[PDB]
């Protein structure tokens, strides 16, 4: 077993900057490593192949080089379609091996989020459930704390949060977080509250509703 | 798994771009040319280039049915695979495999089965892979014969190749012209999917070519036919499939009585060999010696003078 | 058009037995090598089984060394991967691959050609169709010249789930969030589409959910109250 | 080190008995005549037999100078090596390597190069091995040509065969005889150092044939040529030169898609494949599959059906 | 007629080198391979050294790698062997012998054809020639080949005219380290004494040529 | 290494019985095993090969079987000119190997041994050494008992005898006793005695001279 290792495991930078990714490889490959691109939910796409050439339909802007035991996926000018999972592989010899993985993310200027707020539909009410979403569209940096307040009360243990992937075009991210209530609960409660806080926000915003 | 090449010398071994045996090696500069054959192609960790197979006797050898061209002696092929199967144009491919990779007019023969009572034919003929109506790519060719009214459609014809013949009107030795490649689909469009050009990168390097000397069948014609790798060394390397250490395999050509080195030279994992010399020359070479891989090599690898 | 199309899959319990089947197109897929990479859910890629060019011979990871068998069928232009006694760390998405070049038997070159993936699943546990709910553009998820509405997709199982909008015809604007697994050991996602403000009265929005592995189809439309 | 066959198809590889590729694969009781081909024999330990040599370009061609025969247009062809260089008859073989090994009419051409002034020539030309001019031991044959006053004395001349010829007087099919071996000394004395004659010995068993069509030139030939051993099957085994562990090789043909095993054979380690069968068959193959060496077996192995 | 001619025989003391040939007739020495066998003194065969087909390649015994040195030349159909650093161990007779096929390296066929050996004698100890004293008298004469070192000596009466009845014994090794045979001849009583029997002994590592005749009363 | 083990290590048998050899391997070598003859002076001759196949020019009653580790080499009617010694050699593996070899002796009828008795010269005297030597001429079987007596004194250890090998067509042997002496000692004694006992003669015979 060829143990390949990725370093860094993540990365963020700007567009345009200049990144670079090495892979270690336990003995020598010669020059049998390729580079592939993982964009969350689709297969890998083949970027280098043979340490440093470049596979077709790929912009130049990739490039590969080393041999041996020590390998380097460079990207010249980082773009916003670059962000994704990068993957060394060898095919020196069986069993063919992968690195681990390394995530790249794109910095950029800070954007607010658009918050808005789902209250439940009347068909879910029947089945004795009430989902209650607040959506965090488009905004950066990811890091963003989502509160719940029930007629002032804060929520704990009754919601998820789910963060969509780096947007390939503008590098924002979206979140939805989801309160869970039984129907009971839910009837009991006037004002439902999802408060906001954000490096783009001056002060926590609040949206809301009354049931 | 160890990289090597066949324990063969040079005359044991078969030209790659003409069933004929190898008789030599050759060295010069070739940069008043583009050294671009599209058979005997092959890199060391077994991957087929341009138009290679690995059959040595298949090598410009023409396969399908014919049809006669009213008031001449010619008949155009439609071409078969091998098999003589329904040849397949979409193929990522130059032309058919084992298709000639030279201008010029080859000469051998057609011969043809009639499939119901078993009889048969057989006629000299003349291919000009520079003509318009050498058309490989297509599924088409051309040949020239000494029949008018024999040859038969819809039946089983073969050609096989013997030699290379010249208008003895122009200037000898103008054809064939062994590094410039045919047409594959004519005047219809450009070559595809060939194999790369080759050239010596690395200074003082000049190719190391495998000579022999094709059979003239007419005419003053130029005979001498180089290629990059002998077809065994292609047939070798596909089997064998080993991995390369390196991009450069350094070879030493060894005389089996001592084990001394008369020279050494560098193979190229893109399939083709280079030595250290300036010039044009006939490398003097003892009849029992061949070629050992003794290990690979960086890249910029300095050979010892030739 | 060089293509790899995939299909089989599906769920199974632990001991049981799958098939995969990827179909080639625009190229004769016995003469390339061909490949089986898997993914784990939120892991990275591991490889599992590879059969080489026209020479053939297979090549397998220890992990599924005697219960997976990797073949194909020159005729049908297809590459099989069958699987037997299953566990759960075989439950990935599993890739077909095929190599640059071709070769005899197993090459040196990368992967060019993929499929787009077919999910496996092993677990005990049930198969479960999911609820969908209109999640209702309003004031409250409008935005300058533009309102958000969507579909809320909970209590599956197991993963994946596909979400289109009007039968496919509307693309542009999907935001389907990554699921989430509950307390319940059943997922939920949402699909949040953003649409302009002015179609709101005159433009049908019907969110299309399909779950294979209970084989729910679900047609729902998302309106204002 | 272990023993092995090259990884090859039928159709891939070449009849060593002829310079052709391989067609199809046919057994048969061969009890009737005597089965002892001198081309296409090998041990599996890599000792060659007969007049077996390594290329395949070679078989059944000829080179060295013509000389005109007064009244006729045929011409005395003096043998020399491959190389150009003077035949030894003291060579204990049985004729020059690669010497036709059936009796029957090759048709090809005769090419000849003017070393003066590079000219060229080249005729239709026939030998038949079975007339008493076919002397090729003592270094002599003879060819029936179209030419009466073109080939020159003194210069390179060489053969390229083609295929093969029949008279329409007689009975189809009557031509050539491909089990009867030519007195490679014409009646001047028995044929010497051959390799020996193959027959099942095994209760049940029949040899398997690598068959190939030949082209025909003339008349109705009978166009089948059987081998013994594919020509690849040769040069590996020469090669590699693997220790026989025992005295019979099994071997499964397989279809590389699912590895199912279509039959299994034995590959004798004098050189030889037979499998159990009783009757003429042509074997049905699927196109892809080929010889997998498996194990050495105890040679009263009784092998499956195939 | 096939053979293998040696040649390249003498004595050195260890440490020492010594060279070997073995010329060959009726065949193309480089196509077969070729093996030295040696036979140390009342002993059996032992494998030294091989040399490949055409291919060449070499082998050798694990007592002799780095030391020995096999070899050949195409150019006048020879093998040779070069032997460096001499051991007592090393003293034999060394047979070079011919493969019975034709293999590209080494094959695995037995050794057909035999060269008629080489002596190699390793001793720190110098030479000494052979006195020859006479044996005189249905009757019986003979020579007394005494005091040498080493092996062989050659031994043929009237120079081989007369060589019918007649014994060579085997050389003993005397306590004084030095080596003495006697051959001896039948001949009639009444060879009378006109038949003149003269031993012509042999024995080349001193380059010595006795013509001794063996005379009655 | 592969050791082979040829047991008898000696034997003798008359003529026209079929006398066996067998060859044991240290393991597997095929059938790549050889047989070869070997008379006493002489390079070895090559009987069989591939374990079965007769050698051109060797007549027929040599036979070869075995294939693995067992191996047998026969003799189906000993002649007087199969006296010798007999090697197996194994060419299946580097090294090549051989047996420690068979002595094949014939058996025939009793021969008594004719016997002379040789003063030493007149020119070896002058060197102050003395050698008498005593010949055993042709007889069988090779046992035999040769003594020494200078005027009746029985002497030892000043003398050695060598015997030629079994001649190929008497199936004899000769034999050659060489007493030792200072040219003192010689011309100090008068009667110069060689005693021969052997199974061909009734009574030990002796042939004497005088100084």
């Amino acid at each position: 077993d060829i143990r390949l290792t990725q370093s860094p495991s993540s990365l963020s930078a700007s567009v345009g900057d200049r990144v670079t990714i090495t892979c270690r490889a336990s003995q020598s490959i010669s020059s049998y490593l390729n580079w592939y691109q993982q964009k969350p939910g689709k297969a890998p796409d083949l970027l280098i192949y043979g340490a440093s050439s470049l596979q077709s339909g790929v912009p130049s802007r990739f490039s590969g080089s080393g041999s041996g035991t020590d390998f380097t996926l460079t990207i010249s000018s980082l773009q916003p379609e670059d962000f994704g999972n990068y993957y060394c592989q060898q095919s020196f010899s069986t069993p063919r091996t992968f690195g681990q993985g390394t995530k790249v993310e794109l910095k950029r200027t800070v954007a607010a989020p658009s918050v808005f707020i789902f209250p439940p539909s009347d068909e879910q009410l029947k089945s004795g459930t009430a989902s209650v979403v607040c959506l965090l569209n488009n905004f950066y940096p990811r890091e963003a704390k989502v509160q719940w307040k029930v007629d002032n009360a804060l929520q704990s243990g009754n919601s998820q949060e789910s963060v969509t992937e780096q947007d390939s075009k503008d590098s924002t991210y979206s979140l939805s977080s989801t309160l869970t209530l039984s129907k009971a609960d839910y009837e009991k409660h006037k004002v439902y509250a999802c408060e906001v806080t954000h490096q783009g926000l001056s002060s926590p915003v609040t949206k809301s509703f009354n049931r | 798994k160890p990289f090597t090449v066949p324990i063969l010398t040079v005359e044991e071994m078969t030209n790659s771009r003409f069933p004929i045996p190898l008789e030599k090696l050759f060295t010069g500069p070739s940069g008043a040319f583009v050294v671009q054959p599209q058979n005997g192609r092959c890199t060391t960790d077994g991957v087929l280039l341009g138009t290679t197979q690995l059959s040595p006797v298949n090598i410009c050898t023409f396969r399908g049915d014919v049809t006669h061209i009213a008031g001449t002696h010619n008949y155009t092929m439609n071409l078969a695979s091998q098999n003589w199967n329904n040849y397949d144009p979409t193929e990522e491919i130059p032309a058919p495999l084992g298709t000639p990779d030279f201008v010029g007019r080859i000469q051998g023969m057609l011969t043809q089965t009639t499939r119901g009572d078993g009889s048969t034919r057989g006629h000299k003929a003349t291919v000009s892979t520079g003509d318009v109506h050498f058309t490989p790519k297509l599924g088409s060719i051309q040949f020239n014969t000494d029949t008018n009214n024999d040859f038969e459609t819809g039946q089983n014809t073969k050609f096989t190749p013997v030699g290379v013949v010249q208008d003895g009107n122009g200037a000898h030795q103008n054809e064939p012209q062994q590094w410039v490649l045919p047409s594959y689909s004519g005047r219809t469009g450009h070559n595809v999917h060939l194999a790369p050009a080759v050239a010596p990168t690395f200074p003082g390097e000049q190719l190391l070519f495998f000579r022999s000397t094709m059979p003239g069948c007419s005419g003053y014609p130029n005979m001498n036919l180089d290629c990059l790798l002998p077809q065994e060394w292609v047939q070798h390397f596909y089997q064998e499939a080993a991995p390369a250490q390196s991009d450069v395999a350094l070879l030493r050509f060894v005389n089996p009585d001592t084990g001394r080195v008369l020279f050494e030279c560098k193979l190229h994992k893109s399939g083709y060999v280079t030595v250290a010399h300036t010039g044009q020359h006939d490398l003097v070479i003892p009849p029992n010696g061949y070629f050992r891989f003794d290990s690979w090599v960086n890249q910029f690898y300095t050979l010892a003078p030739m | 058009q060089v293509q790899l199309v995939q299909s089989g899959g599906g769920m199974v319990q632990p001991g049981g037995s799958l098939s995969l089947s990827c179909a080639a197109s625009g190229f004769t897929l016995s003469n390339y090598a061909m490949t089986w990479v898997r993914q784990a859910p939120g892991k990275g890629l591991e490889w599992v089984s590879s059969i080489g060019g026209s020479g053939g011979t297979t090549y397998y990871a220890d992990s599924v060394k005697g219960r997976f068998t990797i073949s194909r069928d020159s005729s049908m232009n297809t590459l099989y991967l069958q699987m037997s006694n299953l566990r759960a760390g075989d439950t990935a998405v599993y890739y077909c691959a095929k190599d640059k070049t071709r070769t005899l038997r197993l090459g040196y070159s990368g992967m060019d050609v993929w499929g787009q993936g077919t999910t496996v699943t092993v677990s005990s546990a049930s198969t479960k169709g999911p609820s969908v709910f209109p999640l209702a553009p309003s004031s409250k998820s409008t935005s300058g010249g533009t309102a958000a509405l969507g579909c809320l997709v909970k209590d599956y199982f197991p993963e994946p789930v596909t979400v289109s909008w009007n039968s496919g015809a509307l693309t542009s604007g999907v935001h389907t969030f990554p699921a989430v697994l509950q307390s319940s050991g059943l997922y939920s996602l949402s699909s949040v589409v953003t649409v302009p403000s002015s179609s709101l009265g005159t433009q049908t929005y019907i969110c299309n959910v399909n779950h294979k592995p209970s084989n729910t189809k679900v047609d729902k439309k998302v309106e204002p109250k």
